[PDB]
């Protein structure tokens, strides 16, 4: 199925990045729940940068 | 004067144990063949009985014990050496004799002792004198089991064979190494773990994830499987938009969580959706990829080395 | 001015997360961008 | 015979725990969600049985245990590893078995064992006899009911994961690493520890602090907070000179300690002033600066090396 | 408020100096309890000179 070892490892790598972005988003959400604007901004920005790189 | 020590009906078939066919064969010859055709053991081919399962933890030794117990239809007695060590301040070993008596009364019978190494050695504070006589008792019972006509089977289980008292080993018969599962055994175990769950495409995946798990145990597989199973549940937990799957031919409209970019994407919480009309996401390879991600290599190689050593030194010769 | 906007930001983030969970990258991008712009507007 | 462990708990909420919402999710999904919607776990998807919490001390593992205990609202049992060992050298297992029975009695139960490494390893004396047999019994119990039908969750705690018996390791599910708190978490802890005292300028100060605080624990943070909270008391104790705060809206006079040059600076002792009519100085950032200066980092770097080794090897792990 | 950042360390430094002064004063007090004028007056001198440098 289009290289079941190598391409799938790349896919997994991308998923790990995506997972990290999700985690960042969660962090941002928690920060906002405590009205911690600059930290939320940071976390969102870092997520979006990785999105833009992807 | 009974004092009942665990007996029960597990429901694990031969086929639920994936791999180790050589041991399985050996065990069918260790238990079932003797019972079916006893007259085959006249002469210098002998009813072997004391059998050790040894190797790393997590490899279904207990699971195998359940399997033969399900399959052999012979009374399976299952005990820790910890159980019934003493009351006093005085008297032990009577319970041992009673156990041996009851097993002789319940032929064909099987004693399963997990972690046989728990009884070993020459230390003080009890082991020099008090548990020495327990040890001795054991040794004399297992001496007499080989005497006359046997219907009792002893199965040993240990992770640390090198910590197993030698005197036992000298009295003891057949030893079988239970290795970590190989490519095939892993693959099959995956397929076993799927069962009713939507199976995605072909065997190629099962073989791949088989190959990609190297050195992991049955347990290590099972946890990963359970994680993957929980992944669609996670996908339901994080939910705004859902969408209908099933057409009007079915009993009712059936809804699964989806991305905001979807067409016909209705937004609510998972809690808002009724249980039947909810459509769990299918199991993709990515769920298993993440399940791999949640399991870092589980292997302490020193243990493997030690098992190799033991395997080379004891087990080849009868002892 | 400041409470419901934060709620909306949170909602957008949730949406983005859902999108990512289903590998919908452009949706994720747009939702995070809206969240960020809205955050800047507060 | 029973040896009473209490299960009624205080009110520590999820929101009192800063960070690792994924571990929180795992707790909820292992406990609350199963109880909520049991039909989720029909067929081959089955609830978690074991979770190890590990890392440096002071990180709210115990705090987390209290939080889960608050939130789960089911029989939460919690025990020291030392607790319920023996009396007459070898009578140990009765209480163990009875305890596992007690877990069975009130499903869905939760067992928390603190410092599981205290009942672990191998050398002799105890790991020849008593701690041996006890470890063994533990092992037999933990997977005994765990696989197939279960209503217990086992939570372990350890600061020294690398000393955890391999066998126990393979018997146990889900490792969760507790890293030291990050900027956000520390900030949140500061906000939690605001109290009634007027919080000088905004939360920006807490963000600053959170950034300034590097490598510290929950405990450390709490202590520094306490330290800052004593500073106004200290100031009060130091002053002779106090001054009236009370505007015309107040009922009686209200006095705060001040410098000798102040307008209405009267110089009696703090002991002479009644509790209501005394006005403690508010908390400024300088008190927190002082607090920081006083309490040096508590954490040696050399533990984190072994913790990080474990993290690379096992880490965010199923097992 | 705009809120400084690098001045916090300087504020901390000034507080350290003030702390030192307070310590000197305490020692002077201690030395005056047993009528050790030279000790107390050297310490006070130190405190005053450093505060004049502050
Ligand atoms: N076919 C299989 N092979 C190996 N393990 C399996 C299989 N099916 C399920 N398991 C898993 O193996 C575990 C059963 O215990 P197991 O027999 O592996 O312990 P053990 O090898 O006897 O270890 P120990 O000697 O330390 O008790 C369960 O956690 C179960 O999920
Ligand atoms: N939100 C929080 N996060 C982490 N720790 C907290 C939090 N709130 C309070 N604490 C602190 O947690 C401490 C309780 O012990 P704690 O649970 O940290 O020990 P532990 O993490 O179990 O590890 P060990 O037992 O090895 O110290 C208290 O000193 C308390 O100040």
């Amino acid at each position: 199925k289009s290289y079941t070892k190598d391409e799938l490892t790349k896919i997994m790598d991308r998923a790990s990045k995506i997972e990290q972005i999700q985690k960042l988003a969660k962090y941002a959400i928690s920060a906002l729940n405590y009205e911690d604007l600059p930290t939320a901004k940071d976390e969102l920005t870092k997520a979006l940068d990785l999105l833009n790189s992807i | 004067l009974s004092s009942a020590i665990l007996s029960e009906k597990p429901n694990v078939k031969w086929e639920d144990v994936a791999g180790l066919e050589g041991a399985k064969e050996a065990l069918k010859e260790a238990v079932i063949l003797p019972v079916k055709f006893p007259h085959l053991f006249k002469g210098n081919r002998k009813p072997t009985s004391g059998i050790l399962l040894y190797g790393p933890p997590g490899t279904g030794k207990s699971y195998l014990a359940k399997a033969v117990a399900t399959e052999a239809n012979s009374t399976f007695f299952s005990v820790s050496s910890s159980d019934l060590v003493s009351k006093w301040m005085g008297e032990s070993e009577k319970l041992v004799k009673q156990l041996f008596a009851m097993a002789r009364e319940n032929k064909p019978s099987i004693i399963f002792i997990d972690q046989v190494d728990a009884l070993t050695g020459t230390r003080g504070e009890g082991e020099s004198e008090a548990s020495r006589r327990i040890k001795t008792e054991l040794l004399v019972q297992m001496n007499g089991v080989g005497n006359d006509s046997q219907g009792v089977l002893v199965l040993g289980a240990t992770n640390i064979p090198w910590q197993l008292d030698s005197a036992i080993r000298r009295r003891f018969e057949r030893r079988i190494y239970i290795p970590l599962p190989d490519l095939a055994a892993r693959t099959t175990m995956f397929e076993i773990n799927v069962g009713d769950t939507p199976c995605v495409l072909t065997k190629e995946d099962y073989r791949t994830l088989g190959a990609m798990t190297e050195g992991y145990s049955g347990s290590d597989i099972a946890v990963v499987v359970k994680d993957a199973l929980m992944q669609p549940i996670r996908k339901i937990q994080s939910a705004t938009h859902f969408k209908d799957v099933s057409t009007e031919d079915d009993e009712t409209r059936k809804l699964t969580p989806c991305s905001p970019g979807d067409d016909g994407a209705i937004e609510m919480s998972w809690t808002d959706i009724e249980a039947d009309e909810l459509k769990e996401p299918d199991l993709t390879i990515k769920d298993f990829l993440k399940a791999i991600k949640s399991t870092r290599p589980t292997v302490n190689e020193d243990d493997l080395l030690k098992q190799e050593q033991f395997t080379r030194d004891f087990g080849q010769e009868g002892n």
